[PDB]
RNA sequence: UUUGCUCCACACAAUAUAGAUGGAUACGAAUAAGGCGUCCUUGUGGCGUCGCUGAACCAUAGCAGGCUAGCAACGGUGCACUUGGCGGAAAGGCCUUGGGUGCUUGCUGGCGAAUUGCAAUGUCAUUUUGCGUGGGGAUAAAUCAUUUGUAUACGACUUAGA
RNA sequence: GCCCUGAAAAUGGAUGGCGCUCAAGCGUGUUACCUAUACUCUACCGUCAGGGUUGAUAUGAUGCCCUGACGAGUAGGCAGGCGUGGAGGUCAGUGACGAAGCCUAGACCGUAAGGUCGGGUCGAACGGCCUCUAGUGCAGAUCUUGGUGGUAGUAGCAAAUA
RNA sequence: AGAACUGGCGAUGCGGGAUGAACCGAACGUAGAGUUAAGGUGCCGGAAUACACGCUCAUCAGACACCACAAAAGGUGUUAG
RNA sequence: GAAAUUGUUGAAAGGGAAGGGCAUUUGAUCAGACA
């Protein structure tokens, strides 16, 4: 109606990392309203999209998308690890991200 | 040392042709598993008889379950504990539902008040205080008064999200 | 959850407000803090007075300008507790710090906006009752903050208008509860009940 | 080290999943009973379970049976170690020494 | 049109440049191994450049294959070019840099005739 | 080591910096406290030396 | 110095973007105490009730939400207007009156949707800028040089000059 | 036991920092969680080892096929290779329709030493392979000779009356 | 400053002890997934503002080995004997 | 007619150096491979 949204909103927090070294191949996602590991097992394998904007049109859109999937859970607070087709830029720490409901299991 | 169990542990003094069937001593031992309890058994026997695990044998190991696990009991406890400057016997009293629960908070107390790690303490005796007013320690006696009641003032509720829209109330 | 989150500073422990405020911006959550003069530090006033003076004597010996800067205002006492929890020399940190505003009192627009609270920083929820604590406005006016009186003046005025506001509002939701009563017992109402509403 | 008394179960699941033979060195996996009979048939022992039997029973040929098995390479435990520090004794709340029947829960998490 | 090959994994695609070849001009980028006693690079301190080593060696299957899938073979003339006649799906001919212009039209022509692929057809082409 | 004879410093640190002023007309940085019971007149005047 | 500047209107063009995607939804104060409703003797009052989390509240159906009819209501809401009033802490936003006009899923109808081919954000936000158009509005100064000396190493300062 | 007194040094300052007080402190217990070039499984490179294979009628016998284990390194040893001047042989090699050289955030091969191509510039010679040979590979030596910077339009160009 | 036995550093990166030749963990071909070690999980900063029983309020509290110091002697502070 | 080093033009970045490693966004540029 006014609300068309088919995804859950999310946050790009960090790369996976130690204290002093980070691995960009894994990104750490915060999923709105998922507070525990058990809650976040629902989202494992759902597909994630980071949707940004750009100057050059390409295929007729000025809007581009990096795609990926939730992979495993992270910690006890329901944060989630994910991997993307290409790794996410790290300017996107704290940027918004969308988790779609597919592949669907319900 | 962990969540505790109690163990009857029985061992004897290996047989010799000249002395078959030696004398069979039992101990009750509080341990978190049966491997500690056997080590612990041998620890005390070498403190009393002339034996060591090499020259001796454990005859049997059995867990003892609390006889009335839902009945509240007043326990007196008897402890010998090394401290930094010297070793001292003690008697504390513990009110709880099982000997195992009792021993648990004993060790916790000896750590908090007297800084005694598990290695320093010896349990000398734990036994049920049968008649009341054989309770000798005031922090237990407090809880034996007839028709006891107390409020739990200033109640604090664990919040499940980082923000709250109300403002808490410690009411209860 | 919301584009901007406004926090009533009043009744919060400085280091536990700063701690959550810091993590929120680093996750991209805008925050504005109001009434930083009603902020609390654990320990009696004298302790945090001395503690501030320890802070106060550190300066660059050859030029006191390059040296550590000492901000007396309760908001800035707070923003310092915060900045230490953010890696503020990274670009990513300057980014996150810019999602922050801290205010003495509740100035315009935020006054008519709703402000929220942080139970894990709430002093009354955390301190053992009977510990001694400090209020930021007392401490700041001690160390040279000039404005405690003007803030308290403006506030008590702002506090009176917001009571007019509230009075009207409690008087309008009195009617709304009344009209909601006639609708009760109707078919719409009874069906919604069964469905949880 | 850490060691204890393995159950038939954990021996069965050690040999089935991680069991390998030594044939002209060369560490060959035991995926068919014919490998075992080939090099252990001399002693009896023509099946993977014959091996397992000759092991747990401590057979007359245990020396040849056991030396035939390449050292099992386990992974780190999956549930972790259950201890904050490995390098005290089991009794002391670490992982080392003889932990008796508890060697099974460990080994199973490492297999 | 080249013989099928497993996916070509390059495994370190980034040139190995000499340490401080960027710092002073007199140090060319050509790889040189550090023999210094103290040197960070020789000690492999985290954060420095990496040195060539034999782990990076390419898969024996796809080695020497260029993106098309043929090894390239240097060609000075038709006789040379013809050595590939039975190999069109395996080797490609690259024309030598000093072959003249009128002579390269001859070699493209015979390569076109023979089904032999040429890696630098447009060189010196009159256009 | 230490000095060897104690002497006061030279000048007043409260008058720094010894730079030139922003303008010829020095600024009134403070005005008298206000007693509003009295009549209204000025608190300062202007003139030339 | 080739018809410039500004505010409002839309247009094409660019360039952005620390990261729109139903709603930041307003007492104060206490916490060994309070909110709310009601009553009175208006109080540090009587009586009732509630919390134990916003898991709420509001909004939410319609081609991303098309074209249309009717009924019941007289309510809701959007827009541009107009009446009166409030807000200076950074007020630059809040309230009220009255017409107009759009929508209304409060209820009942007629029509449309496919082929975007089994998914590919499938593009619906807001930044600044520039270029013409025509609806209002406005027609300066500063610096160099010259000059003073309340100033000055040079710059700078302070004067003076139709 | 914890706490307090005992408890005095020089730039301002450090439980790593912020900060923390029913702790984010001290003792002790229980779970979960995070992440090493380590462990487990897999791919690929190399080293070493064990097997197999001269049967023609095609192309490698120091080869081809199977299988296993292993991989840190100064001084140092050995090995396989890369690159220069010249010499024997050879490809009846490249070239004034452009050799060599030089240039090129253009392309490709090699783990690498390096090799290859395009384009530009250029103007007379030059390369591949098997072998021979050595005045054969530079970042240093307060290295040799030559060239060139920052310093910098800077120090300064003020004795001997004009 | 000088010996003994072993293990290291030197000749050695990697995780940890902020920092650090020698400590703890673990020794290096190029990579993928998983699990861990020592050490950690308020925020900096990956990871429980987890659970549990006590203790402690310091007008220079305290906060983890090697380690970056504190003693006799005292306290009608408080705790347990 | 190399290099150091210099002028111009074009592009880009610059809160107390610069340069470097892994990774990706954006811009520029380019090989190959479809049929
Ligand atoms: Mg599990
Ligand atoms: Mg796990
Ligand atoms: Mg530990
Ligand atoms: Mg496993
Ligand atoms: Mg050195
Ligand atoms: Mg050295
Ligand atoms: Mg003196
Ligand atoms: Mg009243
Ligand atoms: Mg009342
Ligand atoms: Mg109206
Ligand atoms: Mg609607
Ligand atoms: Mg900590
Ligand atoms: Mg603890
Ligand atoms: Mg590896
Ligand atoms: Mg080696
Ligand atoms: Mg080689
Ligand atoms: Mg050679
Ligand atoms: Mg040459
Ligand atoms: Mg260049
Ligand atoms: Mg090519
Ligand atoms: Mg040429
Ligand atoms: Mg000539
Ligand atoms: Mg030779
Ligand atoms: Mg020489
Ligand atoms: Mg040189
Ligand atoms: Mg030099
Ligand atoms: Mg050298
Ligand atoms: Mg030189
Ligand atoms: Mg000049
Ligand atoms: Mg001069
Ligand atoms: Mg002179
Ligand atoms: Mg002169
Ligand atoms: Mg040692
Ligand atoms: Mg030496
Ligand atoms: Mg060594
Ligand atoms: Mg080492
Ligand atoms: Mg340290
Ligand atoms: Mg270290
Ligand atoms: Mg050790
Ligand atoms: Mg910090
Ligand atoms: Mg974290
Ligand atoms: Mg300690
Ligand atoms: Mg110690
Ligand atoms: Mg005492
Ligand atoms: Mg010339
Ligand atoms: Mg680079
Ligand atoms: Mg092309
Ligand atoms: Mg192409």
């Amino acid at each position: 109606a006014e609300s068309h949204r088919l995804y859950v909103k999310g946050k790009h927090l960090s790369y996976q990392r130690s204290k002093r070294v980070n691995n960009p191949n894994v990104s750490l996602i915060k999923i709105e309203g998922v507070a525990t590991p058990q809650d976040a097992q629902f989202y494992l394998g759902k597909r994630i999209a980071y949707v940004y904007r750009a100057s050059k049109e390409v295929r007729g859109s000025k809007i581009r998308v990096m795609w990926g999937k939730v992979t495993r859970t992270h910690g006890n607070s329901g944060v989630v690890r994910a991997t993307f087709r290409n790794n996410l830029p790290a300017k996107t720490f704290g940027a918004s991200v969308r988790i779609f409901l597919y592949p669907s299991n319900i | 040392m962990a969540h505790f169990k109690e163990y009857q542990v029985i061992g004897r003094r290996l047989p010799t042709e000249s002395v078959p069937e030696p004398k069979l001593f039992r101990m009750r031992i509080f341990a978190s598993n049966e491997v500690i309890a056997k080590s612990r058994y041998w620890y005390f026997l070498q403190k009393l008889h002339k034996v060591k695990k090499a020259s001796g044998e454990i005859v049997s190991i059995n867990q003892i379950n609390e006889a009335h696990p839902t009945k509240v009991k007043n326990f007196g406890v008897w402890v010998r504990y090394d401290s930094r400057s010297g070793t001292h016997n003690m008697y504390k009293e513990i009110r709880d539902v099982s000997r195992v629960a009792a021993v648990e908070t004993l060790y916790q107390d000896m750590a908090a008040r007297h800084r005694a790690r598990f290695r320093s303490i010896h349990i000398l005796k734990v036994a049920e205080i049968e008649k009341t007013a054989d309770v000798k320690r005031q922090y237990v006696k407090q809880f034996l008064t007839k028709d006891l009641k107390f409020p739990l003032p200033h109640r604090v509720q664990k919040s499940t999200k980082t923000f709250s829209y109300k403002r808490p109330s410690t009411f209860y | 959850v919301e584009p901007v989150v406004v926090i009533d500073g009043k009744g919060h422990l400085v280091g536990r407000l700063a701690s959550v405020v810091a993590k929120q911006l680093l996750n991209g959550q805008k925050i504005v803090v109001v009434r930083a003069e009603e902020l609390n530090i654990s320990g009696e006033f004298f302790r945090n007075k001395l503690k501030y003076h320890d802070f106060l004597r550190k300066a660059t010996a050859f030029n006191k300008t390059r040296g550590p800067f000492h901000f007396r205002a309760p908001s800035r006492i707070f923003y310092k507790a915060l900045r230490g929890m953010v890696s503020h020399k990274t670009a990513r940190g300057k980014a996150a710090l810019e999602r922050l505003k801290v205010f003495e009192g509740i100035p315009p627009p935020y006054d008519k906006k709703k402000r929220v609270v942080v139970p894990q920083a709430l002093r009354v929820l955390r301190l053992k009752p009977g510990r001694k604590y400090t209020t930021l406005g007392k401490l700041s006016t001690s160390v040279g903050w000039k404005y405690e009186d003007v803030v308290a003046k403006l506030e008590a005025k702002r506090k009176v208008s917001s009571a007019e506001y509230y009075a009207k509002k409690r008087a309008f939701t009195k009617k709304v509860a009344s009209a909601n009563a006639t609708a009760a017992e109707s078919d719409v109402a009874k069906q919604l009940a069964a469905l949880g509403y | 080290v850490a060691y204890g008394y393995p159950s038939y179960s954990t021996i069965r699941q050690l040999v089935y999943k991680r069991g390998f033979g030594k044939i002209n060195k060369q560490r060959v996996p035991l995926s068919d009973n014919a490998i075992i009979e080939a090099n252990l048939g001399k002693y009896g022992i023509l099946s993977i379970d014959d091996l397992i039997h000759e092991i747990i029973t401590v057979g007359p040929h245990f020396k040849q049976a056991n030396n035939f098995l390449w050292p099992f390479k386990l992974s780190n435990p999956s549930g972790g170690w259950g201890v904050p520090r490995k390098f005290k004794h089991f009794i002391q709340g670490g992982s080392f020494g003889n932990r008796e029947e508890f060697i099974n829960k460990l080994v199973k998490s490492m297999n | 049109a080249s013989l099928p090959h497993p996916k070509i994994v390059k495994k370190h695609t980034k040139k190995f440049k000499r340490h401080h070849s960027d710092r002073y001009h007199r140090v060319a980028e050509n790889w040189r191994k550090q023999k210094g006693i103290d040197s960070v690079v020789r000690r492999r301190f985290r954060g420095n450049i990496s040195q060539p080593k034999i782990g990076y060696g390419s898969n024996k299957k796809t080695k020497f294959l260029s993106p098309s899938g043929h090894k390239t073979f240097l060609v000075a003339n038709v006789k040379d070019l013809e050595t590939l006649t039975m190999h069109t799906k395996t080797y490609a001919a690259e024309i030598a840099h000093n072959i003249s212009a009128k002579n390269r039209v001859v070699i493209l022509a015979r390569a076109k005739a023979l089904g032999i692929k040429v890696t630098n057809p447009k060189g010196r082409l009159a256009l | 080591s230490h000095r060897k004879y104690e002497a006061p410093r030279h000048g007043h640190l409260g008058f720094l910096p010894r730079k030139r002023a922003a303008s010829i007309r020095a600024r009134v940085k403070a005005f008298p406290k206000d007693d509003r019971s009295k009549p209204v007149a000025l608190t300062s005047f202007l003139g030339y030396k």
